[PDB]
């Protein structure tokens, strides 16, 4: 699986996800990645989300729109947001994995539950950084 | 607000007790020259839109990621590829599962977003759309890779 | 405890005796579904069984009296959910399965799976004793007629 | 589109919807059918929905979870949840169609933005309540 998600000088967020799936996959398996607010969702109002990782969890969870319904509705930062879906309700029903995220306000999430993801952000006009373990 | 992107090329046990150094740079370079482009479409004034479809098709097209090239195998050692793109302007969203014979999902997603009525077209019947919009069609083998082919034989 | 239905919503011309076996229709179905909620039967069965019954009826968007794609073939589509586990199985673009809502539970119950498509979600039910069926068991003259309709 | 929702004497939610899609549709086509918080959606914390319409604006929109969300986060009680999704939101979109929710504790509603919608009710040992049309 990989992703992207951009907030651009019109303040315009987007996502995308691509992914092979899981290895020896039953042919005919989806995952979250090609479901809209599963795997990949964005909003203007809200958030640009793209997700990796046991694409069940993500799917029952419906992961990538419910940080946008977090934030949207239930007032939580990005931050929060990412905390409660990634750290919280994903393990809660045996989800591993973790997602990237950019709000409407231009804040960077980069949550995982995982021993890595290989993953890195970067501000317009600035120095990016990249990571694959925590810390 | 001010402009960004991030990437990732998934999640998992990514150990460092089985990675080398030489070959976590590579994964290093790899995700730091595309979000390099990304951050350079951003300041150009490129659409986050066209930013995510490019970065997700350079990560499709690296074979060290699970998607387009250097895809996992399934069971029946057949490649079956999913993306989705999603624009947060208008909520239009495209998304194609099941492909075989599509270099790069991530485009094919945008073609469904783009040059259909409909969100998500899957397998056989998304190819055909695409085919039938002029998107070529390939050998589902250009996505085959030793690295995966064996992942798979010591996963069975 | 409660059950509702639907048979689709859309631009509904009629006269009471045709409104009146749409009536009859979801009348049975609700209330078969009524008896079981009573009789302590599981909100999954109860939804599994009354969208059962709805694809068996040709009156309603789904199984039997499927509309047609523009290649004139059903491709059909189900998901089922239990709201306890939060368990999930879903078919879509199946041709060959008579109750994509039963590949649905199929998937939920002996998959770990929420979603299969295709001829890989058919393989699948079939290989659990699920029945091949040819696709031409879904058409009606009146889908049909509105694919003509739908054309101009 | 057919659909059923059902809250048990356990007081568990369940939710199902199975399509022949829409007329004329691409083959290969997908709507909110089989997606998970699009088109079918239970959870016991919240509701238990089905959809019928303008698939891909039940997609877009993520109906089903978003009636769940407007619920948990928003603090909305299933009518309100039904109109600001069906009545507003879809329409907003130009998202045509209705759905079917029950919430955790017994709340049903079938709201409908279209001319009709062929739609029962009735709660375990008392008599079901049926429509085509408005009210
Ligand atoms: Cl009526
Ligand atoms: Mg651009
Ligand atoms: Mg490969
Ligand atoms: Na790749
Ligand atoms: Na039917």
């Amino acid at each position: 699986t990989v992703g992207a998600v951009a907030l651009d000088l019109d303040g315009n967020l987007a996502a995308a996800t691509s992914t092979g799936g899981l290895t020896n996959k039953l042919p005919g398996r989806v995952g979250d990645s090609p479901l809209v607010g599963a795997g990949c969702y964005a909003n203007n109002a809200s958030v640009a989300v793209s997700c990796t990782g046991t694409g069940e969890v993500f799917i029952r969870a419906l992961a990538a729109y419910d940080i946008a319904a977090l934030m949207d509705y239930g007032g939580l930062s990005l931050a929060e947001a990412c905390e409660r879906v990634v750290m919280e309700k994903l393990p809660a029903l045996g989800g591993s994995g973790g997602l990237i995220a950019i709000d409407h306000e231009g804040n960077v999430a980069l949550p995982f539950n995982t021993e890595g993801m290989y993953r890195a952000w970067g501000y317009a006009g600035d120095t990016p950084t990249t990571g694959i373990y925590r810390e | 607000g001010k402009a960004v992107i991030a990437i990732h090329g998934g999640a998992g046990a990514i150990s460092r007790a089985q990675m080398s150094l030489q070959q976590e740079l590579r994964y290093i370079e790899a995700l730091s020259a595309i979000v390099e482009t990304g951050q350079k479409m951003l300041e150009a004034g490129e659409s986050a839109l066209d930013v995510v479809t490019e970065a997700v098709r350079l990560l499709e097209e690296c074979p060290l990621f699970n998607a387009g090239i250097g895809a996992v195998f399934t069971r029946d050692e057949t490649h079956e590829l999913d993306a989705c793109v999603m624009d947060g302007n208008t909520l239009k969203a495209g998304a194609v599962a099941g492909v075989s014979h599509l270099r790069n999902p991530v485009l094919a997603a945008r073609l469904v977003m783009e040059q259909s009525p409909h969100v998500m077209m899957i397998g056989e019947g998304a190819e055909n759309f695409a085919f039938a919009r002029g998107m070529e069609r390939v050998s589902p083998e250009i996505f085959s890779t030793s690295l995966r082919y064996e992942q798979l034989l010591a996963a069975r």
